[PDB]
């Protein structure tokens, strides 16, 4: 069986402002088989009321997922994308970076 | 490789409350088939189907009926306890696919005629008789009109036929295409039905040509109860006949 | 709602003619087929023809539809009426999942071309006994009415056209018969109104 | 300005864990309007967006009763499949499938396409001439041959010519408002020091629907392959789409470098520099 | 709206 990786970007719908509401986004894409965990993290806490895509594919058959969460961030707020799939030793952790 | 759909039984005559199964299949791997019941003077009405082996979805008249499908081959349609208002006449349809191309075909079965009965203490077979051609008929036209009758039975599950000189005949007959009631005010009135042959005046005047009308009753079955007097009324031929006759 | 509508009961016309039976449905369907049956006296049924609700006007050989969708009407016309075409024709919608709404069904009947009508009663007696005997009303043209028995003890059935194959040639007969003491032949079709030339014999 | 309507479907079996999972969506171009998904409490169709919930629930109902033939058809195919690649009861195996249509901007049908995969790899494809079948291995011509049998491949064509197109328009005049509209790409440029020898610049589109997009570098004109990273185009959730491509340039030439955009909302091309 | 399941065993 062919196994993909899932590949990972966490970012915002709209650009970053302290104090102003906008949706945290962690985008899963090209990987398979389609099982996989993932959490949103705020200070590396896991956020309660996450919700996510229905699950499709691409071209290729790889799929994707969004999972998504409302928040306010601020200056010192941390948010981070956590992530396990049968391709991954271990939960992979990426870090918003909002200056990207 | 014939393509049809086979029900069984074609006729079927019961007491409420006793369950029983209807099967249906075709040979065609065809993944479609449906079942329906026509009420007389009326269109047929979607009771189950199936879009293929292991699914099924209710039509509009599904209460009292179940059906499975745990192959193509077989539809079986299901009464667990039937009533007299389950009485109609049920068609079991098959096609390839659920919504065929525009060369493909839906196929039908030939019916069941079921009716549910409290007992079936007045079920009949027929009298039959043959009535010969009138003189004045032949001087008039030089044709002779043969006119079978079938009387007295109950229910009206019959199927009536020509035979002359031992082959069946459909040239110069005409059946009527329903039996009437003999008592019209009764629900279990008995029933009649007539037929006429038509042949040439020189047809009927050879004594060798031998003309016989034939009606099918489908009745009781060896199995059914019976504790009535008169004889059993089972699933029968009664036939009449008559022959050619010299001027 | 869910109906299909054949708003004709029934429908005469004679052989070699054309005939078109309506039908009209409503529906909350949006994408569907259109299907018509013929219903033989046997009582088999037996497939026509299918429109689609997206498809051009569905035609083959002497079959064709007038799907006009708008007015959500699927009118079957058969072309060149032959005697085997009389027959019950039934409109029926279907979904995209193989569910099925029938219309109630239209009657069709074929009228042959009786060219030398010679309307007759005649008296037929049985092959066997002597008490039994039947009256036949036959010979008479397409325009003649075969009335139903007003009289409970006397038998008269539809009119019925057989086709002596081998001679090309058809007619029409009903028959009547009793049990009653005073039924006669020249009064067993009264409740009709026959040509004024029906043959009696003497 | 041509429009597409795609299902997509996915089943998988689950050794270890009850009857498989179906799940199902639907898009017009690229927004999704239904999905199934036969864990869920529902086992009915569902709407996913507002333009479909106008729908009654008679449709509901009839793609419920779609869905669940497709996916008895998918638990047959696994076992199948199992049994083609001498596969085993206690493996984990993925069907797919995406069919669907594209039309022009009248409305009429331009192309069609049915394509199924086994385990994230091709197995039998619909041919663009919507007459003819590609296996993608032995397996699969053992499918070819009973689909060529059934004439399948005009029982796809139907609905791909027919009743896919006739869906298609009435969903887009019923989503008219949302469903026809092109939103441009908001571009900017960011720049990053890597060492003091090299820098990242980095070439964002945001807030574009739909989501094909192109974003090319240059370096004095040349197209610049050699360097280019560039992310997979993502979802906003809001409707819209974000990429963006970075390349690294040597300290002191940013100002060689330029960033091309090529989207459908755009009348040309834009141009991006580093000033 | 969906395609008819149907014609599409393997």
């Amino acid at each position: 069986m062919i196994q993909r990786t899932p590949k990972i970007q966490v970012y915002s719908r709209h650009p970053a402002e302290n104090g102003k509401s906008n949706f945290l986004n962690c985008y899963v894409s090209g990987f398979h088989p389609s099982d996989i965990e993932v959490d949103l993290l705020k200070n590396g806490e896991r956020i309660e009321k996450v919700e996510h895509s229905d699950l499709s594919f691409s071209k290729d058959w790889s799929f994707y997922l969004l999972y998504y969460t409302e928040f306010t961030p601020t200056e010192k707020d941390e948010y981070a994308c956590r992530v396990n799939h049968v391709t991954l030793s271990q939960p992979k952790i990426v870090k918003w970076d909002r200056d990207m | 490789m014939e393509a049809q759909v086979t029900q069984n039984p074609r006729y079927l005559i019961t007491v409420t409350g006793k369950k029983l199964t209807v099967t249906c299949s075709q040979n065609m791997n065809h993944e479609y088939m449906s079942w329906y019941r026509q009420d007389p003077g009326l269109g047929l009405r979607q009771i189950y189907y199936s879009m293929n082996v292991e699914v099924t979805d209710k039509g509009d008249v599904p209460e009292g009926y179940k059906v499975s499908r745990k192959e193509k081959r077989n539809f079986p349609l299901i009464l667990e306890s039937p009533s007299p208002n389950q009485t109609s006449l049920y068609f079991c349809a098959s096609s390839l696919v659920s919504t065929p191309l525009p060369k493909e075909t839906q196929y039908f079965g030939p019916g069941t005629r079921l009716l549910v009965l409290e007992d079936l203490k007045n079920v009949f077979p027929p009298e039959v008789a043959v009535f010969e051609p009138s003189e004045a008929e032949i001087s008039h036209t030089q044709k002779a009109t043969l006119v079978c009758l079938a009387t007295g039975f109950y229910p009206d599950h019959v199927e009536l036929s020509w035979w002359v000189n031992g082959k069946e005949v459909h040239s110069g007959v005409c059946t009527d295409p329903q039996p009437l009631k003999e008592q019209p005010a009764l629900n279990d009135s008995r029933y009649a039905l007539s037929s006429r042959l038509r042949v040439s005046a020189t047809f009927w005047q050879n004594p060798r040509n031998h003309f016989r009308c034939q009606v099918q009753f489908y009745g009781l079955s060896e199995n059914d109860e019976w504790t009535q007097d008169r004889a059993k009324p089972v699933t029968q031929i009664v036939s009449a006949e008559a022959w050619g006759r010299a001027d | 709602a869910q109906k299909v509508t054949q708003a004709q009961s029934s429908v005469s016309m004679p052989v070699r003619k054309a005939v078109t039976l309506n039908c009209l449905y409503e529906t909350s369907w949006w994408s569907y087929y259109i299907f018509w049956y013929k219903q033989l006296p046997s009582k088999e049924m037996i497939f026509l023809i299918r429109q689609g609700s997206d498809e051009q006007n569905a035609k083959s050989g002497r079959y064709s539809v007038n799907f006009k969708k708008a007015a959500k009407s699927v009118a079957l016309t058969i072309s060149a009426l032959q005697l085997e075409d009389s027959a019950k024709y039934f409109c029926a919608l279907g979904d995209t999942a193989g569910k099925s709404t029938f219309g109630d069904g239209t009657t069709l009947t074929v009228k042959p071309n009786i060219q030398n009508p010679d309307p007759a009663v005649y008296q037929l007696r049985d092959s066997k006994s002597s008490d039994k005997s039947v009256c036949l009303f036959t010979d008479f043209d397409s325009q003649t009415n075969v009335s139903q028995s007003k009289d409970s003890d006397v038998y008269i059935t539809d009119k019925c056209v057989l086709d002596m194959r081998s001679m090309d040639f058809k007619s029409n007969s009903a028959v009547a018969w009793s049990n009653k003491s005073d039924f006669a032949c020249a009064n067993a079709f009264n409740n009709s109104i026959i040509p004024e030339d029906t043959f009696f014999p003497s | 300005g041509s429009h597409s309507m795609r299902y997509f479907f996915t089943s998988v079996s689950r050794p270890g864990r009850g009857e498989p999972r179906f799940i199902a969506v639907g898009y017009v171009d690229d927004t999704q309007f239904v999905r199934f998904d036969s864990d869920a409490a529902s086992q009915k169709m569902e709407p996913r967006a507002p333009w479909i919930e106008q729908e009654g629930p008679e449709y509901w109902d009839q793609e419920t009763r779609n869905m669940k033939a497709h996916s008895q058809t998918d638990r047959a195919n696994l076992g199948t499949l199992r049994g083609y690649y001498n596969q085993s009861e206690d493996g984990s195996h993925t069907i797919q499938i995406m069919y669907g249509c594209d039309v022009g901007p009248d409305g009429r049908f331009l192309r069609g396409y049915r394509q199924d995969a086994y385990d994230g790899k091709d197995y039998i494809a619909l041919n663009e001439d919507l007459r003819s079948w590609t296996a993608a291995d032995m397996a699969a011509q053992i499918t070819k041959r009973k689909w060529e049998a059934v004439h399948a491949a005009e029982q796809r064509r139907v609905y791909l010519e027919g009743r896919c197109v006739d869906g298609l328009r009435r969903y887009l005049e019923n989503g008219k408002e949302t469903l026809q509209r092109t939103d441009p790409p908001k571009t900017h440029m960011t720049h990053h020091p890597i060492s003091d020898h090299e820098a990242t610049l980095r070439c964002w589109a945001l807030g574009f629907y739909p989501a094909e997009i192109t974003l090319t570098w240059q370096r004095d004109g040349e197209d610049q392959t050699q360097d280019t990273e560039l992310v997979e185009t993502r979802p906003a959730g809001d409707g819209t789409f974000q990429k963006w491509a970075a390349v690294v340039v040597p300290s002191g030439e940013e100002q060689r470098y330029t960033c091309h955009v090529q989207h459908e909302g755009l009348p040309k091309p834009l141009t991006l520099r580093w000033e | 709206i969906l395609d008819t399941a149907g014609k599409e065993e393997y």
